[PDB]
């Protein structure tokens, strides 16, 4: 298969016998609008080889004439019929000898196309096997046929062809696909663009010569759709009231503001003039500033090369005749002075400002503009900023402060520079100072400690885990900004991250440079290779030297840096394949803006279909209490290599967990206190040695170590620290408290104790001091909480406790003998029922999963943060362990330092905030 | 958010607090039998569930009144129905 197009002025679909269709000559694809060229100007802008073809010539010498106009294209053939010419056959024989001189994809679009007015890759694999590529196999396959067409929004599901594109003669997602599509065809302008072909009668500026500038292009040929283009792209022009005119524009704002962008032609001339005229103010030369590089842009962008000619007109006296004077030679005299004199008697001159006010940089804002006096701007070789790596780049002094020169050499590249620059104002953007007119040059501030590439090379010791976040979080605020104006980073890379403070709490740290690969999306751009970069800085910020030193493997395993729970997880998302999985940058920095993601040292997953009650750290270890079965085993993880172990100990259930130490021999014995009411204890260096002490009456609940036991009866049995070793060891004496009502809790701080609804208080000769009765806060919560068992017992100042399947945490005084409740704080912002709590901060893990965070002031809800939560306590850098199901055991160990760093985050933040609302 | 139906039960009838505890909820809860009965009797949801998905059944055989969780099943409870976490009152 091939496709023939129809070019030129115009038999048009007379001689296509010899809107779409198909013909064989072997089939092909003809569509009227190689290529067939019909005959004298329009095949210009055509020019994949055309043929010319004489327009049926059978109204001899004339047709010779006329095709050697333009000829003297591939060949000419002189088909003088609009039927059964003689030279017909000669034209389809020359057609079939130029033509002649995704495969599955192909096939499939037989039936792909079979849409009466998304789901067809579903047809692709019904049908199909290899079509199992499925990302590998659309990542452009249709469009190259002209049948089920697919930044346009409307592509990836959707799928009337090019003659409704039906407009010209006079479902809701199809008009909406419709209307996308017209936009981007530029049939219709989101204000049509076959308006009128006549320029309209204009009013009457001030036509001094003295007044005006005057900007001429001159073109060979005028490109198709050249005026449509520059129409649609000439309304994003601004001076800091458009009454607009528009023909095949008349921008006018202010009777000193005005672009009279118009084409033309002379009698005497065989080219087009592309005139912009503005008025000679402060004003008007930021508008011929922003029309010269918007035409500019055009010609760069969407129609590369056009020889294009620039002239400006100047008139050396009012009343004498505009001579025209190329921009080079204008450049050459603004860049050798700032006056331009009249070779003949060399006494009248004008300032380029006058004439030709975009080649000094004039009409820069007003804070911008180079003061020549105060810059030092020495730029000496060898006087480098990162030894030249960051471009032509140097240090200088503004206003008694260093910053950084960059020369430019040619005056397209600073103007574009300076625009995208002057709408650039962000905390984690480079900052504009000084526009560097004479020199030609741009000065930015000055970052001491160089670039974030250097860091991470050499100085690795001063990155510690908040700097990276700090330096991550700024990128990605860098980053979401640049998107939401629209704006596309080309390859963010650590050698444009610059860095200002290590300070960690200040305001600002890294900030994105460009100075004019491998940090490459798959599909190459569009925001989502951006998202893609950034993940890959994030994997290089997280592993400090990364890919930088030497799909990707996973950063806590390659290269041994500590773990980032819920920062390896973002990396993952964003380095998505698919394009449209991939997060947007302003999810990638909500994700990034968390408290949770710096203080979550660990997140480790225990075997499925475990249980696990107790815990307990040595002092990293930890030891746990299986309880998903009716036999004793005990559980031994590793926080360090995650070596989950586990044995059968005991016949019973295993509910406590202590560890007795013995500075006296150096020993260390976990107690282990069971359903049947057995005191296992263990050397933990070795579990043979092992044995049991006084077998309790019932079920022992709690241990601590000061050794006491706490048993379901509430027989508070008091061990020696030294007799815990002791095989069958009798305590020495038992509080007896209670009835058969557990003692649960056992706190030091004289120390406390829980045990039913009853606290009681004991000091070292271990009898009751002090009794209170917890029944007596039934005004507060109703009898369903607190008449239950006593479950947690925590002490500063007041003792905190929480009872069992309670989502209400008590106070007691203690010393009067006399309410945080867990729902309120969850609903503000699921179960609810207090499962452990812990101090430091007061920390109570509910049963839902959350782990609300409270102050030891006010009780103030810090943060709500697998969802369970069965027991929190701490370890030792100070960290706590949380123990939760899914059942699927989770553990989840937090840095201790979590109640004050999410707080400076809050403030953080903010403040950076408040300079992007500075900034504007 | 409760009402006297629901501290009568602690010591609508399918009016939810906070915890999602309907006056049944909290009468299986604490103990009281005759307020169960009488609350059935009344027209009560046995099919209920609270934010954790416990039914009435659920807080009845939790504590050991296996009383109530006969008057419940009498009364066209489900024997079956989970919680949350997808325990039914059998489990507990
Ligand atoms: C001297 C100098 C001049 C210019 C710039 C500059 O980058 N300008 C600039 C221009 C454009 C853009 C945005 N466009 C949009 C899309 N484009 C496709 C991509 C980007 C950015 C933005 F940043 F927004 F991306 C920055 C930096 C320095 C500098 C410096 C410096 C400062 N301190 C230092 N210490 N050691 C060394 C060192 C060096």
């Amino acid at each position: 298969r091939m496709k023939l197009m129809i070019v030129g002025n115009s038999g048009k679909t007379t001689l296509l016998q010899q809107d779409v269709k198909d013909w064989p000559i072997l089939v092909l694809n003809v569509w009227d609008f190689l290529y067939l060229a019909v005959y004298v100007d329009a095949m210009k802008p055509w020019l994949s080889p055309v043929i010319l073809v004489g327009t049926h010539l059978d109204v001899e010498k004339q047709r010779k004439a006329c095709m050697s106009k333009i000829t003297k294209i591939r060949d000419y053939h002189f088909v003088n019929a609009t039927e059964e010419s003689d030279a017909l056959a000669k034209l389809r024989k020359t057609i079939i000898n130029e033509s002649l001189n995704v495969e599955l994809e192909k096939i499939i679009l037989s039936e792909r196309k079979n849409v009466p007015i998304d789901r067809k890759r579903l047809l692709q694999l019904v049908r199909e096997n290899q079509l199992q590529l499925d990302e590998n196999e659309l990542p452009h396959a249709l469009n190259e046929s002209g049948v089920l067409l697919h930044a346009l929004q409307l592509s990836d599901l959707y799928f009337w062809l090019c003659k409704i594109m039906q407009i010209l003669t006079v479902p809701k997602n199809y008009m909406s696909q419709y209307f996308k599509l017209l936009e981007k065809f530029q049939i219709a302008l989101p204000i049509p663009s076959s308006l009128s072909d006549h320029r309209p009668v204009i009013e009457l500026p001030h036509c001094e010569n003295s007044e005006i500038i005057i900007r001429l292009y001159e073109m060979p040929y005028f490109p198709m759709g050249f005026w449509s283009r520059l129409i649609n792209r000439l309304l994003e022009i601004s001076p800091y009231r458009p009454n607009r005119m528009y023909w095949r524009i008349y921008l006018n704002w202010s009777p000193e503001a005005y672009c009279l962008v118009g084409s033309e032609v002379l009698d005497n001339h065989p080219e087009s003039f592309l005139k912009i005229t503005v008025p000679s103010c402060r004003k008007g030369c930021i508008l011929l500033g922003q029309v010269v590089d918007h035409i500019d842009s055009l010609m760069e962008e969407w129609f590369p090369g056009l020889l294009l000619k620039k002239w400006a007109l100047y008139s050396f006296n009012d009343g004498e005749e505009h001579q025209k004077i190329l921009l080079d030679d204008l450049m050459k005299k603004a860049e050798e002075g700032d006056l331009l004199v009249n070779p003949d008697q060399p006494r009248l001159t004008i300032p380029i400002s006058q004439i030709a006010p975009d080649l000094i940089l004039a009409d820069l804002p007003r804070n911008i503009m180079l003061n020549n006096d105060e810059l030092e701007f020495e730029q000496a070789p060898e006087f480098l900023l990162g030894d030249g790596s960051f471009g032509s780049v140097y240090r200088a002094a503004y206003e008694g402060e260093e910053v950084a020169v960059k020369i430019f050499n040619s005056l397209r590249l600073l103007r574009q520079e300076l625009v995208v620059l002057c709408h650039l104002h962000h905390p984690s953007l480079i900052s504009l100072l000084a526009a560097g007119i004479r020199p030609r040059m741009l000065v930015m501030e000055l970052a001491s400690k160089g670039s974030l590439d250097r860091l991470l090379q050499q100085d690795k010791a001063s990155l510690t885990r908040t700097l990276q976040h700090r330096i991550a979080l700024h990128v990605a605020d860098g980053l979401r900004y640049l998107h939401s104006a629209m704006i596309i980073y080309r390859d963010l890379k650590p050698h444009n991250v610059l860095l200002f403070t290590l300070y960690p709490n200040a305001a600002i740290i890294a900030k994105i440079a460009d100075y004019g690969p491998g940090f490459r999306a798959p599909e190459v751009y569009n925001q989502q290779a951006d998202v893609y970069s950034f993940g890959l800085l994030l994997y290089d910020i997280l592993t400090t030297g990364g890919r930088i030193v030497e799909k990707l493997p996973d950063p806590v395993k390659e290269y041994g840096c500590a773990p980032w729970p819920m920062v390896e997880k973002l990396i993952k998302q964003c380095l998505k394949e698919n394009p449209q999985e991939r997060p947007t940058s302003a999810q990638v920095f909500d994700i990034l803006n968390s408290a949770e993601l710096v203080c979550l040292t660990r997140r480790i997953l225990l075997p499925k279909n475990v249980i696990v009650e107790c815990m307990v750290a040595t002092h990293a270890s930890i030891w746990l209490g299986c309880g998903h079965t009716d036999r004793g085993q005990l559980s031994f993880l590793d926080l360090n290599t995650e070596g989950y172990t586990s044995e059968e100990v005991a016949d019973s259930r295993i509910l406590c967990l202590a560890l007795v130490h013995l500075p006296v021999e150096k020993e260390s014995w976990i107690v282990s206190g069971t359903q049947s009411g057995t005191l296992l204890v263990i050397n933990t260096e070795d579990g043979k040695k092992r044995h049991t002490l006084e077998k309790m009456t019932d079920s022992v609940t709690c241990l601590y170590c000061n050794l006491l036991v706490g048993t379901a009866d509430g027989k508070l049995a008091i061990f020696e620290d030294k007799t815990v070793k002791l095989k069958g060891a009798a305590p020495l004496k038992i509080l007896n408290i209670g009835n058969v009502t557990p003692l649960m809790c056992l706190s030091e701080s004289v120390m406390w104790g829980g045990c039913g609804t009853k606290i009681f208080s004991f000091s070292n000769d271990f009898t009751i001091q002090k009794l209170i009765e917890t029944r007596t806060s039934q005004l507060f919560s109703y009898a369903a909480f607190s008449d239950s068992n006593i479950i947690t017992v925590v002490v500063d100042t007041a003792l905190y406790i929480a009872k069992q399947n309670s989502p209400v945490v008590e106070v007691w005084d203690k010393k009067t003998e006399k309410l945080i409740d867990c729902v309120h704080f969850l609903r503000e912002v699921y179960s609810g029922r207090v499962k452990t709590l812990c101090l430091q901060a007061l920390w109570i893990g509910t049963g839902g999963g959350h782990i609300l965070l409270l102050d030891l002031s006010t009780r103030r809800l810090i943060r709500v943060i697998c969802n369970s939560v069965r027991v929190m306590m701490t370890a030792q850098k100070n960290v706590m362990l949380v123990l939760g199901y899914n059942i699927q055991s989770c553990l989840t160990v937090w840095d201790i330092n979590l109640p004050h760093e999410v707080q400076n985050l809050e403030k953080h933040i903010e403040v950076r905030k408040e300079l992007a609302e500075k900034m504007r | 958010g409760v009402t006297p139906l629901h501290l009568a039960a602690d010591s609508d009838v399918n009016a939810w607090d906070h915890y999602g505890f309907t006056p049944l909820h909290l009468a299986a809860h604490v103990g009281h039998l005759e307020i169960v009965e009488v609350l059935l009797k009344a027209g009560a949801d046995v099919n209920a569930q609270d934010h954790a998905g416990w039914t009435p059944l659920h807080l009845a055989a939790l504590y050991g009144h296996l009383e109530i969780v006969e008057v419940l099943l009498k009364h066209g409870a489900d024997v079956n129905a989970q919680d949350m976490w997808g325990e039914t009152p059998f489990d507990l």
